[PDB]
């Protein structure tokens, strides 16, 4: 079993600023995929293969890192882009970071 | 485009089995597959498993064996070959998986692997 | 099959002075395309065959000038001007003008 | 022709049977074929020719002072070639090599290629 | 010195990557039994004799097995060629008739449910006017139930109308050579533990491949390439789940599978020039079609990939092997062909193994069916027509497709299944030494020399 | 002779080896470049691309120096830039297969530069033939 | 810089030009002329077509003085029937258009004169090396 | 054919002086008698036998005079 | 129009009526293109 562990957890800012959010997963070599939820809506896709983004998805998030360590960098937050945020590897999923209003 | 469909929430009864739908329309079906994830309030997500809709060949979790299946139904049809529909029959249904269940399917371009869920469902919350 | 004699069979020499070793057949080794089937390999001690001398008179690449091959028909001569001390080992004639292939006896150069 | 690997056993006694096996890394660096032989030395004697084969070919040469107890077989997609002697006497102790030759024409002026495997010492005792 | 000029050169190796059609080529021993008794006998090229396997030294060549070309282009060819071996031979619209079935004559027992079933139906016969009353037997996997009295009627009539295989064409699988065009190349990688993904320091020029039978096997792939030495598992990323494991192990275990009893084989004359070979009686005993593999070398073959499987997941772990999962039956059971009869031959009696960290035969019962939907295509079959006489082969399993369990909760075992899925995971097994590329000449090089007037 | 083979000058047989080695077995290469239902279709649709692009590569000689000299000395004077490395490290060190990697990024302006010189040079001999 | 772009000699890009201004650009002529269900079989009817009137024109220039020279100095004597008019007004002033009207009727009498000149003087030079 | 000449000493001059000497053994008579007695699809059969270590010969020779010649320009 | 009829001097060619060519590819001509022209025509099967 793969662990991965999200470091932040709570995680309070005002827009306009951009934040980091770290994972280190349990073993290193392997990839990272990163997924935001809304307050009751599906979740969509935010980073795959740890440094691409997906569709419908502009340039402020960008993720990087390697071996076990991964970063996800958000900038310039707005107030609808606080949501919690999910990072996945195989089959594992973290518990998730939140990001909240200051 | 791509479309994932579900069936509406349901209520059942401890003991029960529930039979989630999954109608997907907008590509060749006979290609991609169907992964099938779970999200459990106060526990993160939790994976299921996945099937093949060429054939049929499924995989599940190994905290779940002998708890789910999964079928599918192929679009027999020379005309409107895209659409197909997936199965979830999970029983043994007991009061701690009262949860939201999303049907998801990778990602189409070529450096997506196959975990990259890129198309989501809407998702079906059951309660028990 | 062609008999290969190879004289002497044991020779051991002092290093430095000039060697020649003979080698006879009991058939011409001229073939129908001219050429003289004779290769002269040495064997150091505990090591694999070298190939030294190939048609008539020609050295393999990196092999030195000190090593010179001559011969007629059926009798060859194998000279070295100067002995070193890595020559040492067991001299080899060798015929390939028809199946099967034959060797000379060898001459064992040793130290005494 | 970069690389040549002999197998077989490595003590035997009188009654069992002499099987030896030849593995070729690199086959041929050009259109052609090689000839792949087994030659044998015994302690303190010369070297003896045994046998061999050409890889255009299936048909294999034997030394007849041998008394056609010799048999020799290839298989290009192993890249192996064997060879089997059977009876045995004290007179067969030897190193056992093998070798590799064709007539070189790929440099400027013609050339060799000659390569031989560092060989096997076999005892029967 | 330092007037140093271009000078170009024009036919000097080196290669690039690329994507091409290639070029079947036939052995002359498939040339020498003719009139199309098997596919690919007129559309592929005599080949050469004695294909220069030229070695190249100093050469550290980037392969890739998963995303290789030539299996997709494969697996066209093989589906074209499978489309354009049933276009001459007849088309069964007029089958699709209301059958009335009853049971076989034989001792029925409750528990054991008869896989053939006695089915008569009118027929039109080459005139016209008149239709006939015949009789045939087909096995319950192609016949359903139309709702006391009892109708059927066949299993693919509300898809799709489907051929009979014209039975001159035969199914056996014959090598086939690939070979490059001219101007491409075809690179070989001569490594001995050689994963199938990376450097490979011993590369070799081929014109012209080995021989490549291509079987269609769903797991346990049969008539394979052997490896060299060990068993070699390979994978595209083995801590990946929907990745299958590719399994190939040195030597064979050999199998052998029949079916005993004898059909008679009768001509039923739809109408003018087109006939339809239907199942006449069985005389002697009906039995089950089986297979048979050597209990002793299974498991040491099974105790060989187990040692070399615990490489890749620590050696303290506790290896599981179940059967298969679920699915349609050409997945959860071992699917194959044996002289142009399509067997769906039980596996758990195989894959029903665990591996703690320190003269007998097994006999898997197959299910036989006469309609095949071969590639899952939307409106095709392949009525296979029935054989005469017993039906026995033997063949050598030399490998393995499986597939892990996607594991969470602290899970100390690994279990293993066999799993078939796609039929380009067949011919991945056989294409993993094989990159083509493109030779480009035309290098342009500074040396010391000018150009006079 | 018996008991000896016979090695010729393989296809693509000195790819590993160096520069100043390759540079003396060009026409291997050049000689299996040419020569060697819908499938005959198919590989039809294989063959004339072969003979195309042959005539393709062909035709760039044309332009340049030498129609079929298969080496050619021009008069382009080599840029530094590209390469900055002395004679007898690339002739005698380097393979092909590193070269081509090495000047990939410079290409396209050398066969302009070719292009232009052969033609400046060739309309300077007719007007040095032009005014006999 | 910025704000300004770049032309490239384009293909036909001197048609109207002056003679002696379209001797200069000829090469883009010669490369774009070779590089660029039965449909395909149809456009492979075209494809064909095109290299194989390609190798004809080259075929000619194989029999007179240059197989890839791209112009050509022969010896066949211009004879002033054909054309009667001086080279300073015709390299100076007309297209290439109105001259290839102006001498089309004059054709195949030139080729033929052409081969026999380059024949003649290579069997000239063929005895000429011979008693050397 | 042409891919030929153009390995050989000339790419389209449609005759051609090379540098290899010919030897006797193919044919063993005097010029007077073959350019004004036979035919050329007498001569055909009659070297056609004699093949294949002209044309590797002609490769050699064309080949080994570019390379001095290109050592000749060099120098320069 | 008007082939070439090209005569040739002292020459001595060895023809072979029965070995020939020419012959089954004209005969596989002939049924190829006998094939072919009844592909669009109509089939009799209502007939029988
Ligand atoms: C893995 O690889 C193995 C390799 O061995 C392969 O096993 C072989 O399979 C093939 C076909 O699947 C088998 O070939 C058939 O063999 C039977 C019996 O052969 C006997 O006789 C031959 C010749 O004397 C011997 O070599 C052999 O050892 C046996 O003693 C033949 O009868 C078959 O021929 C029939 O079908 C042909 C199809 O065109 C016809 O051309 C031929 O004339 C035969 O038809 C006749 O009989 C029919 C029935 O009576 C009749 O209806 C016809 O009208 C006609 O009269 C065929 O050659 C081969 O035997 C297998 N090998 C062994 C050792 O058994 C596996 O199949 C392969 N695995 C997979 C999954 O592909
Ligand atoms: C699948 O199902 C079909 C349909 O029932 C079976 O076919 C019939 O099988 C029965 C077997 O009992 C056959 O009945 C026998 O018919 C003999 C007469 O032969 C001709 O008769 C019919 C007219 O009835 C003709 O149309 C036809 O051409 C036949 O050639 C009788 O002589 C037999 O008598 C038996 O019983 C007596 C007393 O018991 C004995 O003394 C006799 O020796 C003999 O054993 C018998 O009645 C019937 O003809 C078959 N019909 C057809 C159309 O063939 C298939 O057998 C079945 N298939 C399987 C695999 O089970
Ligand atoms: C691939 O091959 C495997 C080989 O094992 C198959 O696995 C077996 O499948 C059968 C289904 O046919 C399983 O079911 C067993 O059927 C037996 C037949 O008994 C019948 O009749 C009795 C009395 O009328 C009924 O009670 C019964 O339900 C059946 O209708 C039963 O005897 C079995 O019950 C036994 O279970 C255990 C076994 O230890 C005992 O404790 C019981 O007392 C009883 O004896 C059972 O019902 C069978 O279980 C499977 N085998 C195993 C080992 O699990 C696969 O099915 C086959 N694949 C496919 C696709 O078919
Ligand atoms: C399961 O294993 C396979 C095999 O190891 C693995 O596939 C590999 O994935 C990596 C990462 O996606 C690939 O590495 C990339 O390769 C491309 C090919 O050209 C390069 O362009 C990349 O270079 C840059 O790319 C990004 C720039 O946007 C950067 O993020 C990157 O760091 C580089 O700067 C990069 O090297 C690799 O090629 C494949 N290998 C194979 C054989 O497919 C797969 O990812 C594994 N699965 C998971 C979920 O990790
Ligand atoms: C044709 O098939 C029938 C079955 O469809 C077959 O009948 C059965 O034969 C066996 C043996 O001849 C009978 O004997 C059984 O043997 C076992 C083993 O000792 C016993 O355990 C059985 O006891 C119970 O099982 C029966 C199952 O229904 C019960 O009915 C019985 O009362 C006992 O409770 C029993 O002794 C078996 O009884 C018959 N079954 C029937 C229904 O007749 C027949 O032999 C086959 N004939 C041929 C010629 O093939
Ligand atoms: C082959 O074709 C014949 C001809 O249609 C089929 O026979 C027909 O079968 C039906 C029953 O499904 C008969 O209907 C019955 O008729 C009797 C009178 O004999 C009546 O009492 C019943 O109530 C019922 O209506 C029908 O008459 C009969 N036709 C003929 C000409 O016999 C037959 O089913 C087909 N299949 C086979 C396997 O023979
Ligand atoms: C893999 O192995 C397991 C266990 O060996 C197989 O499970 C067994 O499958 C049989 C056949 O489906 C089941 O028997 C049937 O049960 C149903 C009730 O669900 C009944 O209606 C039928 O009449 C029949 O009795 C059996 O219950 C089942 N056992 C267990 C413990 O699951 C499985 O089928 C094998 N997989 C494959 C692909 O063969
Ligand atoms: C399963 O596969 C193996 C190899 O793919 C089959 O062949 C066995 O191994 C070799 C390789 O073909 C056979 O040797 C052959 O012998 C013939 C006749 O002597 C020779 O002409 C060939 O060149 C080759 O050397 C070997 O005989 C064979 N093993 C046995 C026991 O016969 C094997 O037959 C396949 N089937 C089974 C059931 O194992
Ligand atoms: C054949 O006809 C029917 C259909 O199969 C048989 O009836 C059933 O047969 C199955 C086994 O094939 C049994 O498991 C069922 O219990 C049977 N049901 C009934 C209601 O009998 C029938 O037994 C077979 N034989 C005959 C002579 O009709
Ligand atoms: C299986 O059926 C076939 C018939 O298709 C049997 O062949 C018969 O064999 C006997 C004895 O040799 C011959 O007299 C018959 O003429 C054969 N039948 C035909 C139609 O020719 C075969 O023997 C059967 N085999 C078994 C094991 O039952
Ligand atoms: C598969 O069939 C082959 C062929 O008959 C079997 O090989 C025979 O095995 C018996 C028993 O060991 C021997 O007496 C025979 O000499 C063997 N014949 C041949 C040709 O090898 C093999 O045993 C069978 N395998 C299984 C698992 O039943
Ligand atoms: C699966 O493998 C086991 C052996 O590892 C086989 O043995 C039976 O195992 C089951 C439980 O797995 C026990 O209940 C039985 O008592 C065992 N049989 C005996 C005779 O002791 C088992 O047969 C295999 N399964 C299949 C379907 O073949
Ligand atoms: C596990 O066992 C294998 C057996 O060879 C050994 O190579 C490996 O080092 C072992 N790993 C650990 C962590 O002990
Ligand atoms: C060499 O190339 C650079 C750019 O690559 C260019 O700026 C420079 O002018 C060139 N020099 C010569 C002498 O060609
Ligand atoms: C060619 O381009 C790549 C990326 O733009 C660069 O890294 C490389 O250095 C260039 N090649 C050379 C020889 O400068
Ligand atoms: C020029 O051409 C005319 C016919 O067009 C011919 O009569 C005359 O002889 C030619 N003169 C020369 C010098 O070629
Ligand atoms: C070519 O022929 C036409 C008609 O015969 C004639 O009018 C024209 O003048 C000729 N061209 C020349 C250049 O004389
Ligand atoms: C002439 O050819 C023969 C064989 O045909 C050969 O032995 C001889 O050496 C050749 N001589 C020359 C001078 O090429
Ligand atoms: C060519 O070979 C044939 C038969 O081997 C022989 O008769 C003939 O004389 C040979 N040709 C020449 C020119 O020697």
């Amino acid at each position: 079993e793969i662990v991965l562990t999200q470091s932040p957890g709570i995680l309070s800012l005002s827009p306009g600023e951009t934040a980091t959010l770290f994972c280190k997963a349990s073993q290193g070599g392997n990839a990272m995929t990163w997924y935001q939820k809304r307050r009751g809506q599906v979740p969509r896709l935010l980073i795959y293969d740890t440094s691409r983004r997906a569709s419908g998805v502009p340039d402020r998030f960008v993720g990087s890192g390697s071996g076990t360590d991964f970063f996800l960098t958000i900038n310039k937050l707005d107030r609808e882009d606080f949501a919690v945020y999910y990072c996945q590897q195989f089959e594992f999923f973290g518990l998730g970071s939140e990001l909240e209003v200051h | 485009q791509v479309q994932l469909v579900q069936s509406g929430a349901v209520i059942k009864t401890p003991g029960s089995s529930v039979k989630i739908s999954c109608r997907a329309s907008g590509y060749n079906f006979r290609d991609y597959s169907i992964h099938w994830v779970r999200l459990i309030p106060d526990k993160g997500f939790e994976w299921i498993g996945w099937i093949k809709p060429l054939w049929g060949a499924v995989s599940y979790a190994r905290q779940l064996q002998g708890r789910v299946s999964m079928t599918r139904q192929l679009s027999q049809d020379p005309d409107d070959p895209d659409w197909g529909v997936a199965y979830m029959e999970f029983s043994g249904l007991t009061p701690a998986d009262t949860a939201e269940y999303f049907c998801v399917r990778r990602g189409s371009c070529d450096y997506c692997g196959d975990f990259p869920w890129q198309y989501w469902g809407q998702g079906t919350v059951v309660v028990v | 099959d062609i008999v290969m004699t190879q004289t002497p069979l044991s020779l051991p020499v002092t290093p430095g002075e000039p060697a020649s070793i003979s080698c006879r057949s009991s058939q011409s080794l001229l073939d129908s395309d001219g050429n003289t089937c004779l290769d002269w390999f040495l064997q150091k001690p505990g090591q694999s065959p070298q190939l030294l001398i190939y048609d008539v008179s020609n050295r393999v690449s990196g092999v030195p000038d000190r090593f010179s091959g001559s011969g007629s028909d059926t009798d060859f001569t194998l000279k070295i001007s100067r002995v070193e001390a890595e020559d040492v080992g067991v001299y080899y004639c060798m015929q390939f003008v028809e199946f099967p292939l034959t060797f000379g006896g060898g001459t064992k150069v040793e130290i005494r | 022709q970069v690389q040549l690997v002999e197998s077989g056993p490595g003590v035997v006694k009188p009654s069992e049977t002499l099987s030896l096996t030849c593995v070729v890394s690199g086959g041929t660096p050009g259109r052609g074929f090689l000839y792949w032989s087994w030659v044998r030395q015994p302690p303190g004697k010369g070297l003896e020719w045994i046998g061999g084969t050409a890889t255009n070919t299936d048909i294999t040469d034997y030394n007849p002072s041998l008394k056609s107890r010799a048999a020799i077989s290839k298989d290009t997609s192993r890249n192996q070639f064997l060879l089997n002697l059977k009876p045995l006497t004290a007179g067969d102790t030897a190193v056992y090599y093998c070798t590799s030759r064709a007539k070189d024409y790929r440099g400027p002026s013609y050339s060799r290629i000659d390569v031989w495997g560092p060989g096997v010492l076999v005892t029967v005792s | 010195a330092e007037n140093l000029w271009v000078t170009v050169y024009y036919g000097v190796p080196v290669w690039k990557d690329a994507e091409t059609t290639l070029f079947c080529a036939s052995d002359a021993k498939a040339y020498e039994t003719e009139k199309h008794n098997v596919w690919a006998t007129h559309a592929c090229v005599p080949t050469d004799p004695n294909p220069q396997e030229i070695h190249l030294e100093n050469v550290t060549e980037e392969f890739n097995m998963w995303k290789n070309n030539m299996v997709e282009q494969m697996h066209t060819d093989i589906i074209s060629l499978w489309d354009q071996s049933l276009k001459p031979c007849v088309k069964l619209t007029p089958l699709c008739v209301t059958l009335q079935c009853t049971n076989v004559t034989n001792n029925i027992t409750d528990d054991m449910r008869g896989e053939l079933k006695n089915c008569s139906f009118n027929m039109t016969t080459e005139l016209r006017d008149k239709k006939q009353k015949v009789y045939s037997l087909f096995y319950r996997l192609d016949v359903v139930q139309i709702n006391s009295n009892k109708e059927y009627r066949l299993i693919n009539c509300n898809t799709s109308a489907c051929t009979q295989a014209c039975p001159k064409v035969s199914f056996e699988p014959i090598p086939i050579h690939y070979c490059a065009p001219a101007g491409f190349a075809i690179l070989k990688c001569k490594d001995k533990k050689f994963n199938g993904t990376g450097p490979c320091p011993s590369v070799s020029t081929v014109q012209c491949t080995h021989g490549i039978k291509p079987v269609v096997s769903t797991q346990l792939l049969l008539n394979g390439s052997l490896a060299e030495e060990e068993v070699m598992i390979r994978s595209e990323n083995i801590t990946n789940n929907a990745k299958n494991i590719l399994v190939q192990f040195n030597t064979p275990v050999q199998i052998n599978c029949t079916r005993p009893n004898n059909n008679t084989r009768k001509s039923i004359r739809i109408g003018p020039g087109q006939a339809f070979y239907a199942t006449g009686d069985i005389i002697g005993d009906i039995r089950q079609a089986h297979c048979n593999v050597s209990k002793a070398t299974w498991n040491e073959t099974l105790g060989k990939v187990v040692k070399q499987l615990r490489k890749h997941f620590g050696n303290n772990t506790i290896i599981r092997f179940a059967n298969s999962s679920g699915g349609d039956l050409e997945v959860t059971t071992h699917s194959f062909n044996c002289g142009g009869e399509f067997f769906y031959c039980n596996t758990s009696g195989l894959f029903n193994s665990t591996w703690i960290s320190n003269n007998d035969s097994i006999t898997l019962p197959c299910r036989i069916k006469q309609i095949i939907n071969m590639w899952q295509r939307i409106g095709q079959c392949m009525y296979a027509p029935p054989i005469q006489g017993v039906i026995r082969c033997v063949s050598n399993i030399t490998g393995l497709i499986l597939t892990r369990d996607g594991g969470s909760t602290n899970s100390t075992t690994e279990t293993f299944r066999p799993g078939g899925g796609d039929m380009r995971d067949n011919w991945r097994s056989e294409l993993y030494k094989y990159k083509v590329v493109k030779i480009e000449p035309l290098g342009v090089a500074p040396t010391r020399c000018k150009r006079r007037v | 002779a018996v008991g000896i083979g016979a090695v010729f000058l393989g296809f693509l047989g000195a790819a590993g080896s160096t520069m100043g080695a390759a540079s003396m077995t060009l026409t291997v290469q050049a000689r299996n470049l040419l020569s060697g239902t819908v499938w005959g279709i198919k590989q039809l649709q294989a063959r004339v691309l072969a003979v195309e692009r042959y005539l393709r590569d062909q035709q760039l000689l044309g332009i340049w120096g030498c129609s079929g000299k298969l080496i050619c000395c021009t008069n382009v004077p080599w840029n530094s830039s590209w390469s900055n490395r002395n004679l007898s490290e690339i002739w005698d060190n380097m393979t092909w297969l590193q070269w081509d990697k090495e000047i990939s990024n410079y290409t396209q302006i050398i066969y302009g530069l070719l292009e232009e010189s052969q033609n400046q040079q060739e309309k300077n001999e007719q007007d040095l033939l032009a005014l006999d």
